[PDB]
């Protein structure tokens, strides 16, 4: 004990940061291969480590298009999050004037918060995850084919090729694990590249709805 | 009018017309048939490069 | 082209092999049931003695 | 174990109302004062403790001796064993092995 806990911390940090890399934010290559002993060097053993503050991270920005667009990652400590803690996060958010942040829960939170997660503000969006999910990166799994989100121009071109109206495309559920991983809202279109049994390849498209 | 697949079965080929195991052709068997039906005694034999 | 009971009657060597085999098989079956009821039987590594 | 009152034949109960605990009836004033200790329970009930410490848990339980496989004998499976049901029945042994693309786990 305190070595399994640190192992979990290491793995969840790896996964969250990989997710942020995949969404296209600033991240440094030397962090990617941060080893568990490297984590032990940067962060001490569990009894000396303050969970709700040690792992918080906000260096990530949307450098791909806007270095001035920053985001947050938070690691609450209480088994179930309460209204006070999300208010503390949101007021910290207002002090830093940022629009997006990530939430991780060890077990869950109050239903009152669940209701609140839909109505913070149109300009403030908060995404909820569970510790027992990000402990593995679903994108690395063998049954998950490569998803690649694509811009408005690419979709324009695609549905110009087949003479489609966008609603004739097959759907991907808004709440699906991979869609929620990539953080794509309604009306976006995703390209799937399926691995054939042979060297060939098949392509298909789905609409987020 | 909504799409189910973009191409039938990923290949577009017809399951009833498969001479192989879900692959339309067996190359060794088609070649040998060509060799046996068209013996061309005049032509010289080919080499790796040719 | 026909079938009769000459095409089904057992020959000479067959009777010997059948008798020999039956004797050996029953003895081995006996050996197993002896092993169980004495409790000396080693249990197979996927189930219990039965 | 159960008790019935000699005077009336109904079941006893356990209670305290004075300096010392008592075995008493609910219909007649017969009672026995427990000064000593009795040593047999009803065998209580709580469900299967499976993932008490699931996954690659602590390393204090490491041990030296281990068995080996009959077929391949690769270097990774140290021993473990388990139990059946309750306080008065046996305990079992399983030899599970796992590299990839198979299904082995010997009893
Ligand atoms: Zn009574």
């Amino acid at each position: 004990d305190d070595e399994e806990e640190t192992y979990r911390l290491w793995k969840i940090r790896k996964t969250i940061m990989q997710l942020c890399h995949d969404r296209g934010y600033l991240v440094t290559q030397d962090e990617l291969d941060q080893t568990l002993e490297e984590f032990k060097a940067q962060s001490g053993d569990k009894p000396s480590e303050g969970r709700p503050r040690r792992t918080d991270l906000t260096v990530l920005v949307a450098h791909n298009d806007d270095p001035t667009d920053q985001m947050f990652v938070f690691f609450p400590e209480e088994p179930k999050v309460g209204i006070k803690t999300i208010k503390v996060y949101c007021q910290r958010m207002q002090e830093e004037n940022i629009t997006r942040a990530l939430i991780v829960v060890q077990q869950g939170m109050t239903p009152s918060a669940k209701q609140s997660l839909v109505d913070m503000a149109p300009k403030y969006i908060l995404e909820q995850f569970l510790q027992q999910e990000l402990l593995i990166n679903i994108t690395e799994h063998e049954l998950v084919p490569e998803h690649v989100v694509m811009t408005k121009e690419e979709v324009t071109e695609l549905l110009a090729r087949y003479k489609l109206r966008e609603n004739q495309l097959p759907r991907i559920q808004a709440g699906d694990p991979v869609a929620r991983y990539f953080g794509i809202k309604r009306g976006q279109v995703v390209k799937i590249i399926r691995p054939s049994e042979t060297a060939g390849r098949y392509i298909t498209y789905r609409l987020v709805q | 009018g909504d799409i189910i697949q973009f191409i039938y079965g990923g290949d577009g080929l017809d399951p009833a017309a498969m001479e192989g195991k879900d692959e339309p052709l067996e190359f060794k068997r088609v070649l040998d048939n060509i060799k046996a039906v068209f013996p061309c005694p005049s032509e010289p034999a080919l080499s790796k490069n040719e | 082209f026909s079938i009769g009971i000459g095409d089904v009657t057992p020959g000479q060597g067959l009777l010997k092999a059948k008798y020999e085999l039956l004797n050996a098989g029953y003895k081995k079956c006996d050996e197993y049931i002896e092993a169980l009821n004495t409790g000396k039987l080693q249990q197979q590594p996927g189930c219990t003695a039965e | 174990m159960l008790l019935f009152c000699p005077g009336c034949g109904n079941g006893l109960i356990v209670e305290e109302g004075q300096r010392c605990h008592r075995f008493s009836c609910n219909t007649c004033p017969y009672v026995h004062n427990i000064t000593r200790k009795v040593t047999n329970r009803k065998y209580p009930k709580l469900k299967e403790v499976d993932d008490v410490l699931g996954g690659a848990a602590a390393w204090e339980n490491v041990d030296s001796t281990a068995e080996s496989c009959p077929k391949c004998e690769h270097p990774r499976a140290y021993f473990m064993q388990l139990q059946t049901r309750s306080a008065d029945e046996p305990m079992t042994t399983f030899y599970k092995c796992c590299n990839a693309q198979c299904g082995h786990r010997w009893r």
